[PDB]
């Protein structure tokens, strides 16, 4: 009945930069703590046990320390394999895990390439109408999009999907889909997909006219 | 009391065989491993009916003729039982050696698996290792089951020998009444 | 080597029951305690329970004290996890991991993990996908690159494989993860093509849904 709390919910750091992950214990654990490294779509792997004993195959960059009730995991010179998700566990009482720490690569900011697509003819015959907006190869992941219909924002019926950080260019991509009925689609002419990002103060504006 | 000598005959010449086996079990039960495993092997080891009671059942009626013959022929009875006892102890010795040897092999395997954990646990070894006395521990349950299997196998192996010694003692005492 | 083999992905309707498999090899099954960990998509690892294979003893946490049940089959050296009355919140990935202690202790570090079993709870039936081409339309393309899209909507279950020109366009393609909307999955795929090659040359997205054995080829064509 001891809970593990990790202070960094999510951390972004450049390659080779030092980073410390702290795991706090609700009570004394007397060592017997383990850290697990999990990649995207992968099973957890044992990294360091007894809070100070690195596992087999673990490079010397990883290190653990214990100062009271706060156990810390330290990586000084990050490598591309080091990026992922990390968890701490307590092995004294019944086992429990922490909240998780998602480590991601930090790079220079990039502008989102925004593309907007009107609903296809095939979808119109079925009865639906979805306007798809693509935002590819942008950093950081934090971005907000707005759907303007003839100048009026709509906060209903919009669903977004964020891809995992790219392995090649270490960027992010986002797709925003606004789904509405055919009748509601034909009640307006101009559909605009605007996104506010740190790259530019003015949001990038892409739009089209329904009357092709 | 004339019955003290009869009891002493059983304690010296038939009961000493089972008491020897109890020492082998108690050697490991009270060791460092036995304390750590919370072993309870001697809880049910004593016979329900004592060997002296078995002798009295086979010799219900008693008369002064038996006591008179006992005084005259105790030397012969003592010599015969001593010779038979030495035969049985040498015959059962390899089994006792086998029991201790196979047990000591498990102790070496156990120690090399728990001593590394004691260093890792550091100050927490006293309380963390208490799980080894509970049901969730695989090795602890395996050791306890193997402990029960070995002691029960030993008890059943020397049981016919103890019965044979008691039977000869009963037959020798029965012949005195005539 | 020591490894744990888990069963394939499982689909169970709401209100039903589930049973997972975890086959052990390369070691003694009864020698070490077996753990089960539940992880939802993009969530933290959650310890479910542990089982002593030799004795059958089970230790459940407060979250899954009655919802989960752990059993062991000594002869087949497999550990089973059973969930009763699953719901949409029970859709997660379940791992089985062996305790690092050689039987000396029950609760310790998890040495070897299984790959995990994917569990999804939905009452929806198998539905073929609907594929809708995505073209710029307005032809407002003065940039050196032109982006084309492929929309896949209303299919169940996952996964769906999307390729462009039968894999010819391998670079500049972004396929987005599916999102559940009213018991049906939906995703979109975008491809970046040089502007000189479209619409001068045909661009087609290939959508494969092996669950329904459906393969659809949609050629991207510009509007009027």
């Amino acid at each position: 009945d001891i809970q593990m709390t990790q202070s960094p919910s999510s951390l972004s750091a450049s390659l080779g930069e030092t980073v410390t992950i702290t795991c706090x214990x609700x009570x004394x654990x007397x060592x017997x703590x383990x850290w697990y490294q999990q990649k995207s779509g992968q099973s957890p792997k044992l990294l360091v046990y007894x809070x100070x004993x690195x596992x087999x195959g673990v490079p010397a960059r990883f290190s653990g320390s214990g100062s009271g009730t706060s156990y810390s995991l330290t990586i000084s010179s990050l490598q591309p394999e080091d990026f992922g998700v990390y968890y701490c566990x307590x092995x004294x009482x019944x086992x429990x895990f922490g909240g998780g720490t998602k480590l991601e690569i930090k790079r220079a900011d990039a502008a989102p390439t925004v593309s907007i697509f009107p609903p296809s003819s095939e979808q119109l015959t079925s009865g639906g109408a979805s306007v798809v907006c693509f935002l590819n190869n942008f950093y950081p992941k934090d971005i907000n999009v707005k759907w303007k219909i003839d100048g009026s924002e709509r906060q209903n019926g919009v669903l977004n999907s964020w891809t995992d950080q790219d392995s090649k260019d270490s960027t992010y991509s986002m797709s925003s889909t606004l789904t509405l009925t055919k009748d509601e689609y034909e009640r307006h002419n101009s559909y605009t997909c605007e996104a506010t990002h740190k790259t530019s103060t003015s949001p990038i504006v892409k739009s089209f006219n329904r009357n092709e | 009391s004339p019955w003290d000598r009869v009891k002493d005959l059983a304690t010296v010449y038939v009961d000493v065989l089972k008491d020897s086996g109890r020492d082998y079990v108690s050697q490991f039960e009270g060791s460092a491993l036995g304390k750590q495993l919370n072993l309870k092997l001697l809880d049910n080891w004593d016979s329900v009916t004592s060997t002296f009671s078995k002798l009295r059942e086979q010799l219900g009626p008693v008369t002064q003729e038996f006591w008179d013959n006992l005084e005259k022929e105790t030397e012969g009875l003592r010599q015969e039982m001593s010779k038979d006892l030495e035969e049985v102890k040498a015959k059962v010795q390899p089994y006792l050696d086998d029991f201790q040897k196979k047990w000591q092999e498990e102790m070496e395997l156990y120690r090399q698996k728990v001593e590394p954990l004691r260093a890792e646990l550091q100050e927490g070894a006293r309380q963390k290792l208490h799980e080894l006395q509970e049901k969730l521990s695989p090795l602890g349950e395996e050791m306890r089951d193997r402990a029960r299997a070995h002691v029960d196998a030993l008890r059943t192996h020397l049981a016919p020998y103890s019965d044979e010694l008691r039977q000869r003692l009963a037959a020798r005492l029965e012949a005195l009444k005539e | 080597e020591v490894q744990l083999q888990q069963s394939g992905p499982e689909l169970v309707k709401p209100g039903g029951s589930l049973k997972l498999s975890c086959k052990a090899s390369g070691x003694x099954x009864x020698x070490x305690x077996m753990n089960w960990v539940r992880q939802s998509h993009g969530k933290s690892l959650e310890w479910v329970a542990x089982x002593x294979x030799x004795x059958x003893x089970x230790a459940y946490n407060q979250k899954f004290k009655g919802k989960a049940t752990l059993t062991v089959d000594k002869s087949s050296s497999t550990a089973y996890m059973e969930l009763s009355s699953l719901t949409s919140e029970d859709s997660a990935v379940y791992y089985c991991a062996r305790x690092x202690x050689x039987x000396x202790x029950x609760x310790x570090x998890x040495x070897x993990w299984g790959q995990g079993t994917l569990v999804t709870v939905s009452s929806a039936k198998t539905t073929p996908p609907s594929v809708y081409p995505l073209a710029p339309g307005s032809a407002a393309q003065t940039n050196s690159m032109v982006t084309l899209g492929c929309l896949v909507k209303g299919y169940f279950p996952e996964p769906v494989t999307v390729t462009w020109n039968s894999g010819s366009l391998s670079s500049g393609v972004h396929t987005f993860p599916a999102v559940l909307q009213s018991d049906l999955y939906t995703l979109s795929s975008s491809v970046t093509v040089p502007s000189s090659t479209w619409p001068s040359e045909t661009v087609t997205c290939n959508v494969a849904h092996p669950a329904s054995s459906t393969k659809v080829d949609k050629k991207i064509v510009p509007r009027d």
